[PDB]
């Protein structure tokens, strides 16, 4: 039932699955004409643009980590420490 | 009847509408789909009250296609017919089975068998009118119809009325 | 004409749409032919 | 029964006059449509009250109204006199007597006994005037097909 | 009677008589529930009670403990005319002669109504009812 | 009534009649 | 590639498994199927009221399946029924029914033993249904006489 | 039917979007017009706010000025405004407050008082015949009195 | 746009003339003060 921010006791590191689905969904949105928040260096492939947004944490998403008891947490990808 | 009820609708948005102003778009869609349309559960939706304090809740992303889904709770003025309900209306189209009364956004039909015996159909007039022993039912004439039954199909509602009983007929 | 029914339970409003493989539909129809009810619910009643 | 509507029409009178007060309380006068509309509402309330008042003039004169022992009169006395003051404002009675002096018939003609004949002449001139209005209102009354041409320019068929 | 209470449902004693038998004041005829409900439900028409032609209207029914149609009509008309006349020329001062004479006139009117005479005096009694109602309105 | 008459005159003293601009208030 | 539908799209969550009641079978079915023949007498179309009539589903693409309309690539199918004049048993339940016949009286239709027996009191406390039916079956399969009076109860005997 | 037993969403017990309990809101064809015509005004103010950065002619003209506000997909609401206005005899929300004061003084159901205020009747038998729910729930003389005060509240506009 | 001038102008003429006749028929017949202000408003 939405655990508050002071009680979030999950791993602050972004896993490979979270990075994978964030890059996949973000790249899918970029392929569907989504507003890009980072200036492009001449890229054409959507996955490279998604990784470019992840490298600067400009992806506007938040992860709803489901807990085994039915609860969940909201860890934004901007505050998640990548790698 | 003209009632007011709090309705909830799930709005789908394309990933191209994720600008900071997207909330406005929501309301825009929330109007374009809700006002004027009809539902088989709440009747003909007329207006939507409270446009400033519209709750947005939280948008969720469904798997494929990447479109956004929203659950909106608002207050709206709707119109729902009921069985055995005395209403008033004006005729639009005329038929040998009966004249089609227009009550608000609903086009009720009155069967010829559900009419008194003195009320007869007249096709020789232009437009064809129902002439009785005292009243003449024409298009622009106002008739008080007692609705006997209503049908609540999805996005389509039709009702059946009658004027055989007392205190009914032309106004 | 956008019309739906379910025979035997008096419903013409609440109808859900689901995407299942054709083999699963063959399984459900064979279970119905075998006097077994594979009732599907989109909501969690047990909670 | 009638005063149940008199209090409502006088309430709308107070609300309308208060709205005119708010419109006139500004430095520059706003639009004239709202002013004339509120004035028409005021006149409608005044006429609406005077109509029912003149309709029930024999019933109100057949009863007396004065407070019951259930009344805090031992503390306030002049207020109770103000609530049942038949005496008009000195301006309406004063200018009323002045207009009575500037009406073309005084009490000196009451001594001469001669008013019903003048009233008869008046009503007669009403008849003449209405007939003249009857007459004066009776005097007036109140190429080709673009797809076929282009089909010719592209295929040449007529 | 136990043999006549509806021309279609005249013997429902062995069918568990759970339905009532309404009587319209403009017919004085017994009709069971499932029949009369369809009668005024399909339209104000006459009941086929032994070839009855008087129209049966919607609603406006009554429960009957059975005191014969004569006495029931005499007490319905008796109460109605008693309400039309109200307390006119009755308990106004305490007189006994004129009061009993007026009561004699009223009971003679009810007698002429329950007998009908020749459908001529009863109409004058109806005009008397309209006059008394006009006096009660004023 | 009389008071209302007073207002009704006062406003009519501030009317500017123009066929293209309508009624103005000076 | 199928046709669009206005019904709300949701996922499939809870799945309940149960037996088909005959009344529900008659409420789901649309045809009675009385003729054992396959196609019509004219060797074409369908028998109309038989083993494969247009009241059910259809193939061959060209046919429309009367009661869904649409096509075969869209038709889920439709159900018929068969109203028997003599009740029959189901194979996968022949044992279970038999166990029921060993758990209940064959006249008054009441459970053997009673709640006054201590072993039954201990067996009823189990939360698992299969173990309850198992142990209760082990108790009721031995006692071969219903009883009217049991000291600290239904009749029969 | 018309026996004080509506549908599920039209029951006497309603629930708002906050989670509190609220009675069913039933409106007659008097204030129902002033509420639509009312909210359309603030809707016009909302449309002209973001833009920065005799009785029939005014009705249709205002319905056009409000039709320019909407996207031309809800003209049945304007035709409904012509229906109500052509069948409305009330005006001003103050008098409507008086009407609610006269309807709530008897202690009836909101749907019943809605059918009372929405219908033009002269006698009590008319109100008892047009409204099958009201036949013995309230006295006839009181209904005739309500129709008298209402008859004094109606004015040709 | 000329039909609006037909209906509008003709309506102003009918209100002017008919309201003038109503005026003269009300000048010739607190009722007196209400006649004063009704005539003045006409
Ligand atoms: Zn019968
Ligand atoms: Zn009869
Ligand atoms: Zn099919
Ligand atoms: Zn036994």
């Amino acid at each position: 039932k939405a655990i508050p921010k002071d009680q979030r006791a999950t791993t602050p590191y972004m896993t490979k699955y979270e990075r994978a689905r964030i890059l996949g969904t973000r790249a899918l949105q970029i392929s569907m004409n989504a507003p890009v928040f980072v200036d492009l260096e001449g890229e054409t492939d959507p996955l490279r643009i998604a990784m470019k947004e992840l490298a600067e944490k400009k992806i506007p998403l938040v992860i709803r980590r489901y807990l085994p008891d039915g609860s969940f947490e909201d860890w934004s990808v901007e505050e998640l420490i990548v790698d | 009847m003209f009632f007011i009820k709090d309705l909830s609708l799930n709005i789908t948005l394309h990933p191209s509408f994720f600008g900071p102003r997207m909330k406005q778009y929501l309301k825009t869609k929330l109007l374009e789909e809700v006002e004027g349309s009809c539902t088989g559960k709440f009747g003909y939706i007329l207006c939507v009250l409270d446009y400033d304090n519209i709750d947005i809740q939280r948008g969720r992303i469904l798997p494929t296609d990447g479109s956004a889904e929203f659950n909106v709770k608002y207050r709206a003025v709707v119109f729902k017919p009921f069985k055995g309900e005395v209403v008033d209306g004006t005729v639009v189209s005329c038929s040998q089975h009966g004249f089609e009364v227009q009550v608000g956004p609903m086009k009720v039909f009155v069967t010829k068998h559900l009419m008194p015996q003195d009320l007869t159909f007249n096709a020789g007039s232009n437009p064809p009118s129902y002439q009785s022993s005292e009243d003449v039912i024409t298009i622009k004439s106002r008739i008080r119809v007692k609705i006997e039954g209503c049908i609540s199909q999805v996005s389509s509602i039709h009702a059946i009325g009658s004027i055989k009983e007392d205190y009914l007929g032309a106004i | 004409h956008n019309q739906f029914e379910c025979k035997g339970c008096d419903n013409k409003i609440d109808i859900y749409q689901i995407h299942i493989p054709y083999a699963a539909k063959l399984l459900f129809q064979e279970l119905m032919a075998m006097n077994i009810t594979p009732r599907l619910y989109t909501d969690r009643s047990r909670d | 029964q009638a005063l149940d509507a008199v209090r409502m029409r006088l309430a709308q009178l107070t609300h309308s006059l208060r709205r005119i007060r708010d419109e006139m309380s500004k430095a520059e006068l706003p639009q004239w449509y709202t002013l004339q509309s509120q004035l028409n509402v005021t006149l409608s309330q005044l006429v609406s009250v005077t109509s029912t008042l003149q309709h029930f003039q024999e019933t109100l004169d057949s009863t007396v109204v004065y407070p019951l022992p259930k009344f805090p009169t031992t503390s306030h006395e002049s207020l109770v006199t103000t609530l049942l003051r038949k005496k008009n404002i000195p301006e309406v009675d004063e200018w009323m007597k002045y207009v009575r002096e500037t009406s073309g018939v005084t009490t000196a003609l009451l001594k001469d006994e001669e008013i019903e004949k003048l009233l008869q002449q008046d009503r007669e001139i009403t008849n003449w005037a209405r007939t003249t209005f009857r007459n004066e209102y009776g005097k007036h009354d109140f190429p080709f097909n673009v797809d076929d041409v282009l089909k010719f320019t592209f295929t040449g068929e007529k | 009677e136990n043999k006549d209470m509806c021309p279609i449902c005249k013997t429902d004693r062995y069918l568990s008589p759970d339905v009532k038998f309404l009587v319209n004041p403009e017919c004085y005829h017994r009709i069971c529930e499932s029949c009369v409900d369809r009668i005024f439900s399909l339209g104000p028409a006459q009941c086929p009670y032994k070839g009855c032609d008087k129209i049966l209207r919607k609603n406006k029914f009554k429960t009957q403990i059975f005191d014969d149609v004569e006495v029931e009509k005499e007490v319905d008309i008796r109460k109605r005319v008693f309400n039309v006349f109200n307390k006119t020329i009755d308990d106004f001062n305490g007189d006994l002669v004129e009061y009993n004479k007026y009561l004699e006139e009223v009971e003679d009117i009810i007698y002429k109504l329950d007998h009908g005479i020749d459908v001529a005096k009863t109409e004058e009694k109806l005009r008397t009812y309209e006059e008394l109602n006009k006096q009660l309105i004023m | 009534s009389y008071h209302l008459n007073s207002t009704l005159e006062s406003l009519y003293d501030l009317i500017e009649f123009q066929p293209s601009q309508g009624v103005h208030y000076k | 590639g199928q046709q669009y539908s206005s019904a709300p799209l949701r996922t499939v969550k809870e799945v309940q498994f149960g037996l088909f009641s005959p009344e529900e079978v008659r409420a789901i079915s649309v045809a009675k199927i009385r003729f054992p023949e396959t196609m019509d007498e004219t060797q074409t179309r369908a028998k109309i009221g038989g083993l494969n009539d247009p009241r059910l589903g259809s193939i061959d693409r060209n046919l429309k399946c009367q009661t869904c309309q649409e096509g075969m690539n869209e038709c889920p199918g439709h159900f018929g029924h068969i109203d028997l004049a003599k009740p029959v048993f189901h194979v996968g339940f022949i044992a279970k029914i038999k166990k029921v016949c060993e758990c209940v009286c064959m006249h008054c239709g009441k459970l053997l033993l009673d709640e006054h027996n201590e072993l039954m009191r201990q067996a009823l406390a189990i939360k698992d249904s299969k173990k309850r039916f198992a142990a209760i079956w082990t108790l009721c399969k031995t006692k071969m006489v219903c009883e009217t009076d049991v000291p600290s109860r239904g009749g029969c005997g | 039917a018309a026996t004080l037993q509506l549908g599920q969403e039209f029951q006497l017990k309603q629930i708002n979007h906050q989670g509190e309990e609220e009675e069913l809101i039933a409106l007659n064809l008097s204030e129902a017009r002033l509420v639509i015509k009312e909210a359309l005004v603030e809707r016009r103010r909302a449309f002209k706010r973001s833009q920065k950065k005799t009785r029939e002619k005014e009705l249709e003209s205002i319905d056009v000025l409000l039709e320019q506000t909407t996207g031309g997909n809800n003209k049945d609401l304007k035709n409904t405004m012509q229906y109500l206005t052509n069948f409305s005899r009330f005006r001003d929300q103050e008098t409507v407050g008086a009407v609610i004061q006269l309807l709530k003084s008897t202690g009836l159901h909101p749907f019943e008082v809605a059918q009372l205020g929405s219908l033009a009747c002269d006698t009590a038998d008319e109100a008892k015949t047009l409204i099958p729910s009201l036949n013995n729930k309230i006295s006839d003389d009181e209904l005739e009195r309500i129709l008298k005060e209402l008859s004094n509240l109606e004015t040709l506009y | 746009s000329n039909q609006a001038l037909y209906e509008k102008l003709e309506q102003t003429r009918t209100i002017l003339s008919v309201k003038l006749a109503e005026l003269i028929n009300m000048t010739t017949i607190a009722v007196a003060t209400t006649s004063v202000m009704m005539v003045n408003n006409q």
